[PDB]
């Protein structure tokens, strides 16, 4: 089977801080992993096409990294509008399961 | 040579959008046309152009009774099995060339077209059969295969199995497990009516 | 028009098919590599990937619903319809249809999403 988990089920953070989100993919997913953010009641927005591949229309503070089984996302310095819930997705094994999500808290 | 000028429809063979699964390998009776092979042989497009019973340099001078163009998609490490006197699940149960074959076995890596991010499974090969194929035998037969003495009765079970396996081409599988499109151009030489012809004047 | 999409009904009763639709513009969903995938989300919960259809009519489903879920298309209307066959209240969610690119050159990025619809 395939399973997908994210380590900080929620992370407290504050504006300007560095923050990092980490995904573990059970089987080797190579680079076929995506990152999405969601604002409540809106549709998710794709941020990362593939590990280290940043979208257009997304600011340079977002970047991600990793390969194979373990992957990471990093924001270099949070703007306050970056507070959201963040989902990984694997794009290789045929059910493209999302991770459990990780919400950043202003707290 | 005959008073004919139309070029060979190799465009419909090589650059065709959809190729057959090897278990149901396609065939076209290429006929009544001027076949320039140099444009193929000299191309960098192909990863092999090996030929049997003829030399790829010489055959632009030859004329033949027909060309059968056979085509299919197979694994990278299975390209070696498309040759006379070879063995393996493709040569035994999917596409058998005769010992006395004459022709060229063309292949090229088609991973850009025949794979998808979630894996492509439309390409299918017969893994099980009772007995090896005769040369150019073709059975599209879906009937379930029985391995044991126990009759299968049309239900998959511990010793009877559905005979076809999907190849499963992911873009990540590497050069040996990537898909290759194969074209086997086969010739026959004997007959008086030369019908596919070189570009000689 | 730049890539955009919408979705259908919201009223549900349990032992009924959900009979959603999705419709789109700015892509054909017949161009090589184009695919559209269905993603649901229970309120305040994770995303849950349901299904994907590719170009050339290849269909994929979440395994736990494969016996209970089908998706189908019309190349002419530019529509996709999803029919989950029987709602159990765990299936109450927002449902999304998202576009993506899925050929050998592509990455399966669900790059643009509809606003989705609640199912009651």
């Amino acid at each position: 089977d395939m399973q997908m988990t994210q380590s900080p089920s929620s992370l407290s953070a504050s504006v300007g801080d560095r923050v990092t989100i980490t995904c573990r993919a059970s089987q080797s997913v190579f680079t076929y992993l995506n990152w999405y953010q969601q604002k409540p009641g809106k549709a998710p927005k794709l941020l990362i096409y593939a590990a280290s591949r940043l979208q257009s229309g997304v600011p340079s503070r977002f970047r991600g990294s990793g390969s194979g089984t373990d992957f990471t996302l990093t924001i270099s310095s949070l703007q306050p509008e970056d507070f959201a819930t963040y989902y990984c997705q694997q794009s290789h094994s045929t059910p493209f399961i999302f991770g459990p999500g990780t919400k950043v808290d202003i707290k | 040579f005959p008073n004919i000028t139309n070029l060979c429809p190799f465009g419909e063979v090589f650059n065709a959008t959809r190729f057959a699964s090897v278990y149901a390998w396609n065939r076209k009776r290429i006929s009544n046309c001027v076949a320039d092979y140099s444009v193929l042989y000299n191309s960098a497009s192909f990863s092999t152009f090996k030929c049997y019973g003829v030399s790829p340099t010489k055959l632009n001078d030859l004329c033949f009774t027909n060309v059968y163009a056979d085509s299919f998609v197979i694994r990278g490490d299975e390209v070696r099995q498309i040759a006379p006197g070879q063995t393996g699940k493709i040569a035994d149960y999917n596409y058998k060339l005769p010992d006395d074959f004459t022709g060229c076995v063309i292949a090229w890596n088609s991973n850009n077209l025949d794979s998808k991010v979630g894996g492509n499974y439309n390409y299918l090969y017969r893994l099980f059969r009772k007995s090896n194929l005769k040369p150019f035998e073709r059975d599209i037969s879906t009937e379930i295969y029985q391995a044991g003495s126990t009759p299968c009765n049309g239900v998959e079970g511990f010793n009877c199995y559905f005979p076809l396996q999907s190849y499963g081409f992911q873009p990540t599988n590497g050069v040996g497990y990537q898909p290759y499109r194969v074209v086997v151009l086969s010739f026959e030489l004997l007959h008086a009516p030369a019908t596919v012809c070189g570009p000689k004047k | 028009q730049i890539t955009l999409k919408e979705s259908g009904p919201t009223l549900v009763k349990p032992t009924q098919t959900l009979t959603l639709t999705c419709t789109f513009s700015g892509f054909s969903l017949s161009t090589i590599g184009v695919g559209v995938s269905w993603i649901r989300q229970p309120p305040g919960k994770a995303l849950d990937w349901l299904a994907l259809i590719y170009w050339d009519d290849d269909k994929r489903y979440s395994p736990s619903l494969k016996s209970r879920l089908t998706v189908t298309m019309d190349t002419s209307k530019n529509q996709v319809v999803l029919t989950l066959t029987n709602m159990d209240p765990v299936d109450t969610a927002t449902y999304f249809c998202a576009h993506g690119l899925f050929s050998s050159s592509d990455w399966g990025g669900l790059d643009v999403w509809g606003q989705g619809t609640t199912v009651t």
